């Protein structure tokens, strides 16, 4: 079956290893979460196609400017992780993510994943962020990003209750075939 | 990959892979700390095992059935050997030190109440010199050997028929030749996660906590080093 790669980008704060592990595993890691992610092969059926798709983390790789791009090559599809307890991190996509994956991969798909909704109505993170002049990203400024970035779509999901997580793989999938 | 040692980490995480009436004596701080230990050494198993993966299934297979220039398949898996030897012994000494801590009369139940001095000698000195050394070289040569491979798939039947044939079975499906020159490419950048997350549940012993973060800071120099070496070649 048709082999697509793909990699996903942003800053720790948003849970790249985090998502990747949830959806390989199809299931939120009981007894013990994994602090690093190899690499995965995840046979998807997505309308009709069988698909293999290999799921590739960056994590560790954001302080190496020379040895990250490495990760690169061949890559399918892009997910473009941000945190929604993080508008910090949202601040990266254009400045910092973006300019490079565009760089090293100039037509391949991006799909902007606001990854941790769940805690929109966590009253500990919006009483953190009030202390920043800050709070939780709201749903009509990760479509505004996508849409400034020219993301294929804007995604959101949660990698603690696994709410969204399969639909986010299964449109990188959609976007990889094209 | 040994038998032994694939059963002693087939398990998802150290209170799995210890016995159950064993676990219960131990307090939670405890088995947190052992369990990313545990996992340094599983996914450390599993780095090793790739290396094995490209060394004996993929370049000695190319040198005995497809009768290829020995310059190319050099330029396929550019300092595996080096590779698998420096990987190896460090598997072999945390192996070995994980043997130590064993209960007698059970082959499961250990606590590493030391781990941070191995890492220390692993990422110091010539050890560490030759890590940088390597894994520059490798870097360096990882864009030329994944256009190679391609190059030699998409041209030549005979390696298209190899290729496919030795990674037919099923262990080798995230393992290809390319999917090995990226796993072992984003290994070293692996060691300060797990390092710091050991460092957060070892602070019950001071000389302990203070080893963990001297080679979490020499693994951070290595790829500081390693970083700034890197030219990509074609």
């Amino acid at each position: 079956a048709i082999r697509k790669k793909l990699v996903i980008v942003g800053d720790g704060a948003c849970g790249k290893t985090c998502l990747l592990i949830v959806f390989s595993k199809d299931q939120f890691p009981e007894v013990y979460v994994p602090t690093v992610f190899e690499n995965y092969v995840a046979d998807i059926e997505v309308d009709g196609k069988q698909v293999e798709l290999a799921l590739w983390d960056t994590a560790g790789q954001e302080d190496y400017d020379r040895l990250r791009p490495l990760s690169y090559p061949d890559t399918d599809v892009i997910l473009m992780c941000f945190s929604i307890d993080s508008p910090d991190s949202l601040e990266n996509i254009p400045e910092k993510w973006t300019p490079e994956v565009k760089h090293f991969c100039p037509n391949v798909p991006i799909i902007l994943v606001g990854n941790k909704k769940d805690l929109r109505n966590d009253e500990h993170t919006r009483r953190e962020l009030a202390k920043m002049k800050q709070e939780p990203v709201k749903p009509e400024e990760g479509r505004d990003m996508a849409n400034r970035i020219g993301a294929f779509g804007y995604m959101e999901c949660s990698a603690k209750t696994k709410d969204g997580v399969r639909e986010v793989f299964e449109m990188a999938t959609r976007a990889a075939l094209q | 990959s040994m038998e032994m040692d694939e059963k002693d980490f087939a398990a998802d995480s150290w209170s799995l892979a210890v016995d159950s009436s064993f676990l219960q004596q131990h307090k939670k701080e405890v088995m947190k700390q052992q369990d990313v230990i545990y996992e340094l050494i599983q996914t450390e198993l599993h780095h090793v095992r790739t290396l094995k993966i490209m060394t004996r299934l993929f370049r000695t297979g190319m040198l005995e059935e497809l009768h290829l220039e020995p310059g190319v398949v050099q330029g396929l898996f550019p300092c595996v050997d080096e590779l698998s030897d420096i990987h190896t012994r460090f598997l072999s000494q945390l192996l070995e030190r994980r043997r130590q801590a064993l209960c007698p009369g059970s082959t499961r139940n250990f606590v590493i109440h030391r781990l941070g001095d191995l890492l220390i000698s692993q990422f110091s000195g010539p050890s560490a010199e030759q890590m940088c050394k390597t894994y520059s070289e490798f870097c360096s040569r990882h864009s030329k050997a994944l256009k190679l491979y391609k190059e030699l798939y998409a041209r030549d039947k005979r390696f298209q028929q190899f290729i496919r044939k030795v990674t037919r079975p099923a262990v080798l499906k995230r393992h290809g030749v390319q999917e090995c020159i990226l796993l072992v490419t984003q290994r070293i950048t692996k060691y300060p996660l797990l390092i710091s997350r050991i460092l957060q549940h070892s602070h019950g012993i001071e000389e302990e906590r203070q080893d963990l973060t001297t080679a979490l800071g020499l693994v951070k120099e290595l790829l500081s080093n390693v970083d700034e070496g890197i030219y990509q070649l074609e």
